[PDB]
Order: structure tokens, then C-alpha cells, then sequence
């Protein structure tokens, strides 16, 4: 519909989009950009965060639902004072017949539009010629993660909006002056999202043999909640260390009792470490949680090595000094480690 | 004739512009909404979502689509004709992935009355987002949310209303496997404001109650068996250090695996849940079982250090601890159990008042 | 001698005046549609999601007076599948359907045949994932009924009525064999007309009776469970004073039995009722727990002589407890095994009578 | 002498009067279509869902008298892939397909070539998720036959007949070494005509024989099972009166075998017949279980004397002779079992190899 | 001066007589297409499925004589992406591809530029899942070669020939860091022409060399394996007459080690050749297994004594074996460790030579 000035246009209604919009788009070519061979277009961009979530660590991505707003002055699309209203709120189906910038998310993994009952798009045309197109999009963006300091880490995730076909001489993207990213009252399960967003901007890309292209970036600061890992990792490992100390009160001559206590404690901690690796990606650097697990394994290992010394001393022909000292120092040394560890990581 | 009429109602001669809303430059059009729930299921805690199959019906009076020449009222039209008429742009704001069916043909209905009322029913499958409060996790009630908003038309053009009679209808013999869907549904008006303007929205809430049968058989009973197994140690010989220590450690380690397994399904939340209290106390009881033999072993060996009369006192002390423990550990567990189950039923009673 | 291309425009053409929008016999008796299905593949039954997937050929026959030809002397004229776009087709859809799709591997998998009287044959290849509610009171050895519901979305009982074919309504592919189920050769064809707010709609239902095969479950859960029970019994022959060996033996069997029960629930839904497998796993756990429970009594009885000829009687009592146990535990298990299988067999017969 | 555009319109154009809706030789002999298969990619054989994936090129040749030309001297013409929408193309669908898609990576992946005599060569890139029934009676040392059925949905054999090309029906790629299977060179080509109430329809079938590679199962299944059986025999050298050690050794070995057997069934479908792997695991489980019974007997016999000195010595001597014979018999009987198990399955496989 | 819209119509239009069905330079020299690739992201390398995913910009350049323009002074006029249908484009496609899709975020992600000489530049945003056969011997320390094949389905080498661009054929985005792999900067551009029964078709190939980071493998498998070997050595300092203690220690280490070996196969595909992680796991099992036989010999030798001189001799031999084992077992492991790494280091060096 409306292509080539809606063919004959024999119909004669009275002062509707049958007349106004068809008269507006009688000589409109969506293939030719506004202000052809002249000033590059300036496209104001806004985002509204419908839902933020699904920060997956295995694939290092997150999925967001947003509304994309754009604004650009179109000289051809000027209301000829026929309507005293500053807006038209035309049918959403009309987006196909008007020029639109070729915005695309450079870091995106998968995108889909949404068709609940109709196309989820809003088109507005002000009197001066400005156009406001809104669109409902669900985008899966890619976020590189630095998992050092893992249980207690902060992560910056970006969103880059750039053009694919028009260079910086024809099309230019900029962020809206006031409130560019209007978030929603949302809550994340495992993360905390601040209201301070770094509107970095620039990001202008240079590709060899094609030229410069415009880009705009919005960086989101996410802080991880440490509550889950307290109950999940730190408390279980701390418990197993306490069981390891129980051997120091069990009889020195109870070889068949203390030895199972030592070995089953060490092997239980090792299995707990393996389970943690399953969710995390196969990174090659050490994480903060690892220094905790190494020390817990070291204390577990040192309990069994302590008994081996006792068994040598008893059979060497006393050994009660070794056990008595172990009862005091082993909790005491663990206390110092905890003080240094938590203080270092605040 | 039938064929000629359809052209007359909306065709090239008619001049019906599908791009102009009814009552243009005038009062907003009134939209009445119906929902019939054909299927409810796929409630996943991990992703905090649920899936529904519904029939969405909309009614709006269109003055242009008024016919007097055919005597019959509410003549049913062909589904394919729906491209020609103006249809409101409904969408589910809290939705995640929607799909039409088209199993053999478009699952759509169209009816036009003499006065101009339109009825437009479509079959939709929806994956909707439901935020969940996983406190009181085994004994909880969850409110699901379904929001119908207009993306393109403001309050001057498009207003939404709920049907007075039978707004939400549930199919007969619909049984959720893990939940009990209550028969009281709350309908409210929640208008949305953005920087573009005001947009109509209507919301329907479903009150769901979690069935307690599965968790009792599969979580509470297995946990209460390990605690009892620990108590067997209080009858094993005091001198049997390999046996009681072996029995002690096995129970504590097994309980640790069960506690981790319980939290495997539901998400990684940063608050304390009801199941966590139960597992923690169970871990405390089994750990205290391991920590009672250690005190008995130590108190006994102290005789070696009136040497015989020193020997008697220590040996008696050890036995007393074991005998007292045999009745003490079940009794304290019993007192905890009655406190645990009474408070949560009280809290559950408060929750249904909120619902 | 009529040209084929020219004839194909005399019907289903602009010159013809055939309107696919208007149903046959407008303002008159309902259209009679006979339907057949061919079961090309059955499988992908999933307990967790309570659905199954089937690939079928759906044939429909209705009499269109307009599509009557006399120039060609052929009894029937197979036509190109592309022509189906220009003919009125009933809006059949499946009410229990979760997902369905068409097949476009090389061409559209459709078949149209038109007879001289005006009959139409319209065969479509479809694959549907159908929802089946399941009753799991007996997790093995049960009979599950899977239904297929074919109804009209937009045409009421005044316009479109669906009927099953008198002969061969459901035909199954030669040599179809489900891996874990047995499909019965008797299929119940009934009527379930639907009433909604928008009117009454035709619906026809075909149900399939599926019987679970016991071969897999016997060698993978029942025999492993039997091994754990018989392993526990050897403790009665282990030395009475060997506390580390017997206590370690008792606890290990009980904990492994617990894991085996946990393995069973992996593929099952979180149902709140009691299943048949739960009875077996509970009784097996009861036997192994009792064997550990027995040793605690023997240990408590045995040590009494030293703490308290009284020596001989206490020792004698402990040995007799072991001696009776060596025959009591096997015999009592045997009585349970006889009772468990025979009671459920008559239950199986009762469920077989109910189909 | 003729512009290419004009030839494209003069033949099969609206002026020409070629209707793709009517098949060639209407009210006449059946159209004969020759078929070819080039296997671009074979893999993703999944036991659990009993399917496999394949990437193929499907070539069909059929003689159309209407599509004949004399204007151009060339024997053949590589026509544009986009203009296929006005060609009459036979309907071909796969009876055992569980899923398929076209490929649109950059353009339409199709080839059309029209010869002077009217022959048409039409090639398509397809990815097929085909379903094959699998025996699994002998999970190791088995040969599986996969099926590809090419049949017509709308045209009966009086109209459309499908045949197999005389030379090079199925053509495998240069490599295409499957990780878990070995694809035999010989491929069976058969006719399996289908009969329905609608009518009789043509169909052609190609069977592929796949032999499972035994290297993975030996390293990761049989050898771990062998280790536990040997580990059990260590109990026949430990002290006779060391009840915690020997009973602890016996239980840990038996329970480990149960978890090893449980691991194997995970990757397999829930079939209701006894597989070859089941017989191995059962016999190995029988051996390790019998070791536990051996300690039970010697423990009972040793203390039987208490329940004068002459009886005590005889019982202890009786107890010790059990240990001596056990440490020799248990390896030897397992050795004898291994010879019977492997030899029978090889002769069974060899006879099946003749069948396959 | 002359209106922009007319140029769109006057060139490559109905008035122009441009035919997109007919390739440039018909009945003449083959069209030569130069290809560029810009790798936006590289990742998702999966050994199990032997594939990897990539996001690229595919640029093609060819010379169409029919598109020369001299009316406008400017060169390299950007066109609109929506009008690419009427442009003739080569039928490039990927031979080893398993799943590919276009990108439609807001508009089509396509760029078209046309120079005055007729040269055309056409870039597309594509996401590729590409099949990559892998040789998984030397699994922890393995360099992997990935290939990308670009060849023509419908045009033979008489019409369409593909060549790699002289400057910057394969370009990698700045700061692209694979998670577990390292991508070498040297890229192999080869010609692998394809021959079929249909004919000969042009093909160009690009090879990528990927080195596997061994940080993860050392921390999660090698270091835990060291613990089990070391923990086994603790038994050599435990008392000789501690059969429950020492055998229990032996069994726990050996059985835990087997589970650790079974952990590795989870991600690996089922292959029938020996890998390098197998040679490590096999030797580690040998060391712990030989420790169990070490105590078994000591236990057997000690009891062999049953005058007084005999028990002196046998008891010394059992003690001597333990002291020798305390140095022999660590020493032999050190010898194996030195030989293992140096052998696998020289092989890795040759792998770099093989690229
Ligand atoms: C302190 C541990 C020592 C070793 C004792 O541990 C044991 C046994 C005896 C040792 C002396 C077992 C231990 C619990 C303690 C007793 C503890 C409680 C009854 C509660 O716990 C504390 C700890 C908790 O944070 C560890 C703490 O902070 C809160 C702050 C915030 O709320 C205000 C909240 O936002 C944040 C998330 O958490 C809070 C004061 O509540 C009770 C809630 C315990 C829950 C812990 C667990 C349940 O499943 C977990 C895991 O799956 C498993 C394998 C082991 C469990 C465990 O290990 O449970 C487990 O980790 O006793
Ligand atoms: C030395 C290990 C013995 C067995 C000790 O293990 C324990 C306790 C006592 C034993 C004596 C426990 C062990 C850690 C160690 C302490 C180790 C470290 C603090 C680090 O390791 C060193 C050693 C490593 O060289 C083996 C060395 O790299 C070489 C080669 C490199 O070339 C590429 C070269 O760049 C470099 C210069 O030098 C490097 C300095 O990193 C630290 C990175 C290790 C963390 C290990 C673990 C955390 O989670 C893992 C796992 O999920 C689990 C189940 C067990 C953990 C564990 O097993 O923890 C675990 O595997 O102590
Ligand atoms: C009673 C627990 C103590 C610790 C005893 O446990 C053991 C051994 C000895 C201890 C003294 C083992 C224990 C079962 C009990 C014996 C119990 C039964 C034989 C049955 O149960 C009764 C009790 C149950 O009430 C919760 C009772 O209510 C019903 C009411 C309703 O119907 C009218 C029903 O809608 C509602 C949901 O439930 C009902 C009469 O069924 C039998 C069904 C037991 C099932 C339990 C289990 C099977 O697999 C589970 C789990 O996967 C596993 C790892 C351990 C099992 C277990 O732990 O089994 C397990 O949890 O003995
Ligand atoms: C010999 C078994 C006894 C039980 C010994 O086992 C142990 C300990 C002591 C016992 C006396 C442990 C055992 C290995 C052996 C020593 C064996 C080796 C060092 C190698 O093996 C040989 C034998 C093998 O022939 C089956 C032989 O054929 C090849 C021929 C072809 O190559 C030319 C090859 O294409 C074809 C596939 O196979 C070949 C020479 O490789 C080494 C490769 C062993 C690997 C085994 C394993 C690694 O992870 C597996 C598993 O995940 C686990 C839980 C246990 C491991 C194990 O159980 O490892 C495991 O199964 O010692
Ligand atoms: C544990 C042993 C840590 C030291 C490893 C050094 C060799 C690193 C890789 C060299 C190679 O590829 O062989
Ligand atoms: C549009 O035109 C009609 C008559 O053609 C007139 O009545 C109406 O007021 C006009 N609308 C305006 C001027 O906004």
C-alpha cells in the first residue's frame, strides 16, 4: 500500500491519512536519505530497559529486552499546517515506506523482533519534520568477563549501536541530551545494577577499504551479590576444616579411626572444588575462590601429615606434645588466614 | 450474493481505510478483552517463567462496518479476511517468546454484528516472565502476572477495559502437576507512563499454591533418616572408635550432599529460604553427634593421665554423657520440629490474607 | 480433447467465480467432513514434560458442489498441490497440540484429488508434539491413554461438522515399534463437542492405549535393589565382636540404597502422590535399616555382661538373635515379594479392563 | 544471434505457454526421474533418539519435451537458480525424516541445467535428520543399517516413477571419517513400493552399513571393570582375622561396579532387552560379589571351633585351604570366562558381517 | 543536478534493460571475484560436536560492465540495501557449514557500493557454525587447524572464479581474545578445487591455527592427580600392623582416582585412539595400585613366620620394603614426570612446524 503514490488513488475521502499521508508520501523515496548530498543526519537514540537478566557465565553473554527510540529531522516530511495537532500517530504498519537508519548492535549474539498480535512499533511525525520511531527488541549481547576476584567481582557490560551501510559523512549517531537510558524498577537475582551509567560515546569504527562508521556505547556496571556463595561455598568448606581438627582429640593409637577422618576430609573438599568449576568457564587464570580452596585443602592435608608424624614417633622406639600443640595452633593459624584474606578483598 | 457483499463492506469501491482508527479525531475506541486459558504449565523456577496457551478475544465497535441488507446478525467471516480490518496492537509487556500456531490454518475468528461490534479471537502460546519470592520456598504462594498494553496508541486513541462477566475463563479439568491454581483472580488497572506518553494497560493476577507432597517424600523424609542413623552411634560401644567415628563422618558428609542437591533446582538467590533452615539444623544435629563421641573419647582416656579411684570417676562420666544423649537428642529434635512447623503455618496463613 | 491448462482455469479461476472465502452450500446444511489419519511414526514420549510426538498424514473429504466437472471423462483428477490455495479448506486444529509444523523438504507435502461429483481429498503431512496428562500411581506396569483432539476454531456446528470415517479411521504404519511402550490395536473413536462463550464447535477425539514394557525396569532398578538387600544379610555371618566391619557394612548399604532411590526420580515429574516404585524403595530401605538397627540391639545386649552366671545368658541371647535373623529376614522379604507382585497384577488386570 | 533475455522469455515464458502446474506428457506414460546422492557430511548418530544427521546433494533428472531449444548451439545451459519457481519439479519427500531445512547462507543453494533434448538437471543442498531403527542386541561389536527413503506424496506410479541412477547412485566425499563408526563401501539399493488407501506411490531406498569402533569402549569401559575385579582378588592375601580391612575392601569393590554399570546405561536408550555389555557387567559383578561370600565362609568356619584342641586346628586348617584355592581359582575362572565371552561374540559378529 | 531518484531507475532498471538472471560478460571470460573476511568474533569451540562459531563480514568484489555511469562526478555512490535483489550476485556458499543465518536487527545488514568503472562492493554480516574435524591425540597440548571453504554451487569455473584478495584477505578484529584458545596471526590461504559429476567448481580456503591454553588443564586435572599419588605415599609411614587403616587409605585413593579419570571424558567425544591425558591417568593409577600391592606383600611376608630366628628374618624383610618404598616411589615418579613433559614438549615443537 501507498507505493508509487498508491497507484490511481481514485478514492476520495476527506482529510484523513488517505489524503494527508498519501500527499506527504506522493514524492517520497525511502531509498534516498534525507538531506541527500549534504549535512550528515543526526540520530538521537534512547533505550528503555524492560527486563535485564540471564547473565550466563558459561557463554559470557546476557539477554535484555529494550525499547529503541530514534529521532531524525526529515525535511520532506513536513506537515503542511493541515492539522493543528503536533503529532499524527499513524498506523504502525507504515514503517516500511519511510527511511530508517541501519542501526545494528555490533556485540550482539542473537536478535528477534516481536509479533504478539501486531508489529510492536511506534511511529511519530512532528510538525517540524522530526520522526520518532520506537521498536520492541530482544537482544542477546556479548559481555567479556574478568573472573579474577570471582565471588566478589564487578563486571562492566557494554552495548554498541553502530551503522552498517552509511559512513560518518552521511549518518551520525549520538545519545539524547537528557536521560538517554530510562531504566525500569527491576531487581536482579545474583547481581546489583547501579543507576550510574557511563555514556561513553564515540566508539567510531574504522574498517579497511570501507571507511569510518558511527557508533555509540552504553556501559552497565554490575556488582555481584556475595550472599549466595556464603551459604554455598564458604560455609561448606569451613565446616569440613572443623571436622579435620576432630582427629586431634581422638586417641593417638586409633589408627583405623583418625586415618579415615583425615583422608575423607581431604577428598570431600576436593570434590567440592570440582563442583564449583562446572558453572565457571574454562579460564586459565586463578580466581579469588581458589586461594580459599587451596588453604582449606592445605589445612586438610596438614592434618593427615600431622598424624603421620605422630605414628612415626610412637613406633620410633612423647608424642602428646605434637597433638597438644596442634589443637591450639591449627585453629589459631586458620584465624590469621581469615583476617588477611577478607581484609585484602574488603 | 455472498461474494459481492464482502467487496461492498471493505473493498476498492467501499474505500475502507484500514490505516485510520475508528472514530478518528474523536473519542477513544473502547476495547473489551476476554481470556480463555486452554493450557497452563511449564512453570520453571530456574528461569522464573511459565507457559500458557490462551484464546485472546477483543471487542471494539467499528461504526463503518455496519450492515443492514443481510437480515442475519453476527454473520461469521472468513479468517483470511482479517488483513482488511483495523485490529488493535495488543502485546504482553512481561512476555518473553510468543508464537502463533498455524497447525493446519490460521487459528483466528472474526465476527461482525449489525451495529458494528467486532469480535477477533486468536490462539496464542506465551512464555511470560514471573518474578518469584523464594522465601518460604517449600510452603509458598506465587502471584503470576499477565499484562496487556498498547505499544503505539496513547490514552486519547486506545483504552482497554476488562469484560464485566467472565473475564478470565479456565478450561475444565485443568490440573497443574506441581501447583494448585486458585479460583480467585485479581483484575486491576495499571496505567504506564513513558517519555512518549501514557499507554493503556490491564493486568490479571493468578494465585498459585505449591503442593507439599513431593517435597515431604523426597526431601524431608530422606533428611530425617540420616539424623536417626546418627543416633544409632549412641548405642555402639564406647571403645569402638573406628565404628562410631566412621558412622559419624558418613552421616555428616551424606547430609552435605543432600543440602547441596536440594538447592540445585531453584536459582542462586541471596536470601535465606525455608529449606535452608531445615538443612542447617539437620547438619547441626549430625555434626553434634560427631562432636559428642570426641568428648567421650577424651574424657575416658584421662584416667591414664588413688589411680584406680581416678579411673572409676572418668569412666562413669563418659557413660553418663552417652545415656543422657540417647534421650536428649530425640527430645531436642522433637521440640525443634513442633516450633518449625507451627511458625510456618502461621506465616502461610498471613500470606493467604495478602493474596 | 480439452487442453489441460485451459480446463484448469474453467474451474478455480477468475472466469469461474469461485470464492474460496465463502464455504460450500452457504446459508444451508452443515458441511460434512470425514477425516482419516495415518500413523507414520510414534515415539519421543517424555514423562518429565508429559507430551509425545507423532508424524501423521491427515486426510479430509467434503463434497463441494461448485467443483463439478464433466468435460474430462476421468473418475478423479489428481491436481498440483499448489492449487490448494484457491479452494475453501476447513479450519481444523488440535486442542492438545503444543507444537506442530509443516514439511517443505523439497516441495509442499500435500495431495489434492477431485472426483466428478465434487468430492475433495486433501492430505497433509504434519508432525505434532501432543500434550498427554499422565497418571503415575504405578510408575512401571501402567497403561497410559494418549488423546488426539481435532476441532474447528472459527466455524460453528451450524456450518462445519466433523465426522470420523466408517472404515479405517486410524491406520498405523507397517512394522511400527515403540522402544519402551506397546501400542494396542484397539482405538476408541468418540465425540467430545466443545462449548465456549463464542458458541459451539465440532470436535472428534481418538485415544491410544499404551502399555509400558517391564523389561528395562526389572534389570535396572529391581535387580539392583535386590542386590543391596542381599548384601546387607551377610552381616549376620560376620563375627559378633567385629564392630568396625559390621557397622561399616550396615551404613554403606543403607546410604547406597538412598542414592538408588534418588536415581529413579531423575526422569519423573515432581508429582505429589505415591508411586508404585516408592513402595519398593521404601520397603527395601526398611529392610536394610533394620539390619543396621539389629546390630545396635546385639551390641547393646552383648556389652551388658561387663557393665553389670549372668555372663553366659547375655552372650547366649545375642547369638540367638543372629541365628533367627539368618532365616527371618529372607523369609519375611519373600512374603513381601509375593504380596507386592500379586496385588499389583490384579490391579494391572483392573486397569487393563479400564483400558 | 539472440539476446539472452529474449531467449529466456521465448522459452518457458508467458508467451511460450509453459504451465509448470501440469506435468510433462499429460495423459501419457509416467514421468521417469533419475536420482543421485552425494554425501557431503555424515555424522551426529545419536543412540538415545535413534536418529542421525546427514548433509547431501540431491540431483534429479527428468525429460521434459516442452523445454527444448534449437536457437543456441551449446549442448547445455546453466540457468539461474532463482527462476526455478516456474519449473515443474517432482515431489520428493523422505519417509523417515524427523527434520529438514534448506540452506540460505548467501543465496539459494540450487543448480538448474537444461540440455538440448529437454533433460533437466536439478540439484539441491539439504540437511536431513533421518530416523533409523537400531537393534542394540549386542551393544559392542554391532553393525547398524540406516535407511534413506525417497518417495512421492502427491503423484502415483501411473504418473511419477522414481529410479536409481545406473552409475554412481551414492557418492561419498573424499574423507568423511566418522569418529565412532566405520562406513562400509558397499551400499544396498532396493525398491520398496508403498501402498496406501489413496493409491500406490513409488519409492527408492538406499541402505548404509555402519560398524561401531571398539577402541573407545575397551579403554573406558572394559579396562575399568577389569581393574575392580583384580582389586577384589587382593583380599585373598590380607590377614584372615582382619575383618574391617577385608570387608571394607569387598564392599567398596562391589559398590563401585554398580556405579560403573549405572554410568554405561546413561548414554543408551531405555530398551527392554539384554545387551552384550549387560552380560559382561553381570558376570564381573558376580565375580566380585562371590569374593565377599568367600570371606563370609572363612569367618564363620574360623570361629566355629568355639561354638577340644583337635577340632580347633581342623577348622583353622579348613579355613586356610579356602584362601589358598581361592587365590588361584578366581583368576583362572575369570580367564576361562574371558575366552568364552570373546570367542562367541566374534563368530556371532562374523556371521552377522555376512548378513551385513 | 539530475534527480537522485531517476538515477536509481534509469540505471539497472526496466528502461535500462539490465537482467539480473544473466551473469556479466555472458559467453565470455569468467567473472573474477575477490573476497575479504573481517572476523568480528571467534569462539564457541566445542570438541564434543567438533564445530566452532564465527561472526564475519563477507566482502565480494567483481566488475559488472553494464553498471558504468559517467553522468555523476562522484565515485563509489552508496546504494540502498533494500534494492540488492535486482543486482546480480555470485552464488557463494560454505562447504563445511552446519548452521548459518542472516542478521535482521533493525534493517538488513548489507552494504552495496558501485564505482564508475563498474566495480561492485558487497558486504554481508553472517554468523557461521562450521564443521572442523579434530585430531584429539595429544589432547591437553594440541594445536588445532580450522578451515573455511568458500565455493560455488551453481556456476562452474568457466563462468565464476573465486580468488583471495591480495591485501588483507583475512582480518581479525582488535582485541579479540578466545577464552581457552590462542589464535595465531599466520593464516594459510589455499586453493582446493572441487570436482563433481556435475562439473568443476571454484573454491578458496582459509586455515586458522589455534593453540590450546593449558592453564585450566593444569589446575583442574594434573594438580589434583598429584594429590592422590602423594596421599597414597602417606601409607608408607603408617604402622605395619594397621590393616584397617592402611587398606582403607589405599582403597579410597585408588577409587577416587578412577572417578577423576572418568571426569575427563565428560566433554570429550567418543574416540578410539589413545590421548595424552590417558597416558597420565593410566600411570597415576599404576602408582596408587602398586601401593596397594606393596602393603599386600608386606602383610603376607609378615605372617609367613607361622625357631625364634625365623620371625626375626621375616619381620626385618617387611620393614625393609617400607623404608625402600619411602624413597623408591617418589623417585620413580620424578623420573616419569621428567620423561613425560620433555617427550610431549618436543612433539609440540614439531606441531608448530607442521602448523
Ligand atoms: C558458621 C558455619 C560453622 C562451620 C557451623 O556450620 C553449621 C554446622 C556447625 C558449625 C559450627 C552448618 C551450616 C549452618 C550453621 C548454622 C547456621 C544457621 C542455622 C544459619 O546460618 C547463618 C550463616 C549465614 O551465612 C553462612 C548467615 O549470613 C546470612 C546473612 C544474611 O541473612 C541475614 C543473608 O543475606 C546471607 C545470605 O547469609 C546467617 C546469619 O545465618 C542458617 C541460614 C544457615 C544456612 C547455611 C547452609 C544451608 O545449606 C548450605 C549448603 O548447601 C550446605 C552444603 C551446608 C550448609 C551449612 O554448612 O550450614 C549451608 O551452608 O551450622
Ligand atoms: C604442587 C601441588 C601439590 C600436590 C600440593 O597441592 C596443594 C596442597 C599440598 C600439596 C603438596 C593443593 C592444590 C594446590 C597446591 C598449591 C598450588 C598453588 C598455590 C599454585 O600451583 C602452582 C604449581 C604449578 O606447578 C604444578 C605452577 O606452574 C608451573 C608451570 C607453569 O607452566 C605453564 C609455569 O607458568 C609456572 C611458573 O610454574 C604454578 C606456579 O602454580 C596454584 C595455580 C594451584 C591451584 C590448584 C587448585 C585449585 O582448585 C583445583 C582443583 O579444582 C582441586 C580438585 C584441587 C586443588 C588443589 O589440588 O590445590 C586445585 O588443583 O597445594
Ligand atoms: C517415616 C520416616 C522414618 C525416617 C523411616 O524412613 C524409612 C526407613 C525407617 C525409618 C523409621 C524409609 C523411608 C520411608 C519409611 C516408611 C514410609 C512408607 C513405607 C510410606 O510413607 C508413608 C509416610 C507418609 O508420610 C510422609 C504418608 O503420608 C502420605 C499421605 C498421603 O497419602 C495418604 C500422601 O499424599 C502424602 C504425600 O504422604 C504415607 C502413608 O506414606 C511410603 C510412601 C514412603 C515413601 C518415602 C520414600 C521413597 O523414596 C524417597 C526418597 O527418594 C528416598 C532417597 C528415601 C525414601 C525414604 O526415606 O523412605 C523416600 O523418602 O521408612
Ligand atoms: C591392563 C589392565 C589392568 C586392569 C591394569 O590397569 C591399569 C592399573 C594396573 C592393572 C594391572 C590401569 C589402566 C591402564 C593399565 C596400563 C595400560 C596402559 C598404560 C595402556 O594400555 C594399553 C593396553 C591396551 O589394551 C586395551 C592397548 O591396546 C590399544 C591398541 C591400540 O594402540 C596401539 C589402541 O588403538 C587401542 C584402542 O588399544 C594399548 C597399548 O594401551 C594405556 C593406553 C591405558 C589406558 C586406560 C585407561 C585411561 O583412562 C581409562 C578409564 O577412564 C579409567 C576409569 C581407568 C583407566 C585404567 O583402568 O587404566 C582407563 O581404562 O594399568
Ligand atoms: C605439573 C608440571 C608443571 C610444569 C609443566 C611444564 C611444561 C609446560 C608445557 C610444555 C609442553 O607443551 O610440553
Ligand atoms: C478537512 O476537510 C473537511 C472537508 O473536506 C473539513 O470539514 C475539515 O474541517 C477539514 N479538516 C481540517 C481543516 O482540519
Amino acid at each position: 500500500p501507498s507505493q508509487l503514490s498508491s497507484e490511481d488513488l481514485a478514492r476520495v475521502p476527506a482529510n484523513s491519512t488517505s489524503n494527508i499521508l498519501n500527499k506527504l508520501l506522493i514524492t517520497y523515496d525511502p531509498r534516498i536519505r534525507p538531506n541527500f548530498k549534504g549535512i550528515p543526519v543526526e540520530d538521537r537514540v534512547n533505550i528503555f530497559i524492560n527486563s535485564f537478566g540471564s547473565i550466563q557465565e558459561t557463554t559470557m553473554d546476557y539477554r535484555v529486552n529494550i525499547f529503541l527510540r530514534q529521532r531524525w529531522n526529515d525535511p520532506r516530511l513536513r506537515l503542511p499546517q493541515d492539522f493543528k495537532s503536533d503529532s499524527l500517530t499513524v498506523d504502525p504498519k507504515m514503517f516500511k515506506c519511510l527511511w530508517k537508519p541501519d542501526l545494528f548492535f555490533a556485540n550482539e549474539k542473537s536478535a528477534n523482533f516481536h509479533d504478539v498480535t501486531q508489529e510492536n512499533i511506534l511511529l511519530f511525525i512532528f510538525r517540524n519534520g522530526d520522526v520518532l520511531i520506537s521498536m520492541r527488541l530482544s537482544v542477546t549481547l556479548s559481555c567479556p568477563l574478568d573472573l579474577t576476584l570471582f565471588p566478589m567481582d564487578t563486571q562492566r557490560c557494554k552495548m554498541q549501536l553502530e551503522s552498517f551501510g552509511y559512513t560518518t559523512d552521511d549518518l551520525q549517531f549520538m545519545w539524547q541530551s537528557g536521560d538517554p537510558v530510562q531504566m525500569d524498577e527491576i531487581a536482579l537475582p545474583q547481581f546489583d545494577i547501579k543507576q550510574e551509567d557511563i555514556e561513553y560515546g564515540n566508539c567510531t569504527k574504522y574498517y579497511a577499504g570501507t571507511g569510518y562508521y558511527t557508533c555509540v556505547e552504553v556501559i552497565f556496571t554490575l556488582r555481584r551479590q556475595v550472599g549466595f556463595y556464603m551459604m554455598g561455598v564458604y560455609a561448606p568448606t569451613l565446616l569440613i576444616v572443623v571436622l579435620s581438627w576432630l582427629s586431634f582429640w581422638i586417641n593417638p593409637d586409633a589408627s583405623a579411626a583418625r586415618v579415615p577422618l583425615g583422608i575423607l576430609s581431604v577428598l570431600s573438599l576436593s570434590s567440592e572444588c570440582t563442583s564449583l568449576a562446572s558453572e565457571l568457564p574454562k579460564v586459565s587464570y586463578v580466581k579469588a575462590i581458589d586461594i580459599w580452596l587451596i588453604a582449606c585443602l592445605l589445612f586438610g592435608f596438614a592434618s593427615l601429615v600431622e598424624y603421620a608424624v605422630v605414628q612415626v614417633m610412637l613406633n620410633s622406639p612423647a608424642a602428646k606434645r605434637i597433638d597438644l600443640y596442634a589443637r591450639a595452633l591449627f585453629p589459631f593459624s586458620f584465624l590469621f588466614f581469615n583476617v588477611i584474606y577478607w581484609s585484602v578483598y574488603l | 450474493p455472498p461474494s459481492e457483499f464482502l467487496d461492498k463492506l471493505m473493498g476498492k469501491v467501499s474505500g475502507y481505510d484500514a490505516r485510520i482508527r475508528p472514530n478518528f479525531k474523536g473519542p477513544p475506541v473502547n476495547v473489551t478483552c476476554n481470556i480463555f486459558i486452554n493450557s497452563f504449565g511449564s512453570i520453571a523456577e530456574t528461569t522464573m517463567d511459565y507457559r500458557v496457551n490462551i484464546f485472546l478475544r477483543q471487542q471494539w465497535n467499528d461504526p463503518r462496518l455496519a450492515y443492514s441488507e443481510y437480515p442475519d446478525d453476527s454473520l461469521d467471516l472468513d479468517p483470511s479476511m482479517l488483513d482488511s480490518i483495523w485490529k488493535p496492537d495488543l502485546f504482553f509487556a512481561n512476555e518473553k517468546g510468543a508464537n502463533f500456531h498455524e497447525v493446519t490454518t490460521d487459528n483466528k475468528l472474526l465476527r461482525i454484528s449489525k451495529n458494528g461490534n467486532v469480535l477477533y479471537s486468536i490462539r496464542i502460546t506465551l512464555v511470560l516472565a514471573c518474578p518469584m519470592d523464594l522465601k518460604n520456598f517449600p510452603m509458598d504462594v506465587q502471584t503470576c502476572i499477565m499484562q496487556l498494553e498498547s505499544f503505539g496508541y496513547t490514552m486519547n486513541d486506545l483504552i482497554f477495559e476488562w469484560d464485566e462477566k467472565g473475564a478470565v475463563q479456565v478450561a475444565d479439568g485443568l490440573t497443574l502437576p506441581q501447583f494448585i491454581l486458585k479460583e480467585e483472580k485479581d483484575l486491576r488497572y495499571c496505567t504506564k507512563h513513558y517519555n512518549t506518553g501514557k499507554f493503556t494497560c490491564i493486568e490479571a493476577r493468578f494465585h498459585l499454591e505449591r503442593q507439599m507432597g513431593y517435597y515431604l517424600i523426597q526431601m524431608y523424609i530422606p533428611s530425617l533418616l540420616i539424623v536417626i542413623l546418627s543416633w544409632v552411634s549412641f548405642w555402639i560401644n564406647m571403645d569402638a572408635a573406628p565404628a562410631r567415628v566412621g558412622l559419624g563422618i558418613t552421616t555428616v558428609l551424606t547430609m552435605t550432599t543432600q543440602s547441596s542437591g536440594s538447592r540445585a533446582s531453584l536459582p542462586k538467590v541471596s536470601y535465606v529460604k525455608a529449606i535452608d533452615i531445615w538443612m542447617a539444623v539437620c547438619l547441626l544435629f549430625v555434626f553434634s553427634a560427631l562432636l559428642e563421641y570426641a568428648a567421650v573419647n577424651f574424657i575416658a582416656r584421662q584416667h591414664k593421665e588413688t589411680v584406680e579411684e581416678m579411673r572409676k570417676l572418668f569412666i562413669s562420666r563418659a557413660k553418663r554423657i552417652d545415656t543422657v544423649s540417647r534421650v536428649a537428642f530425640p527430645l531436642v529434635f522433637l521440640i525443634f520440629n513442633i516450633f518449625y512447623w507451627i511458625t510456618y503455618k502461621i506465616i502461610r496463613s498471613e500470606d493467604i490474607h495478602k493474596q
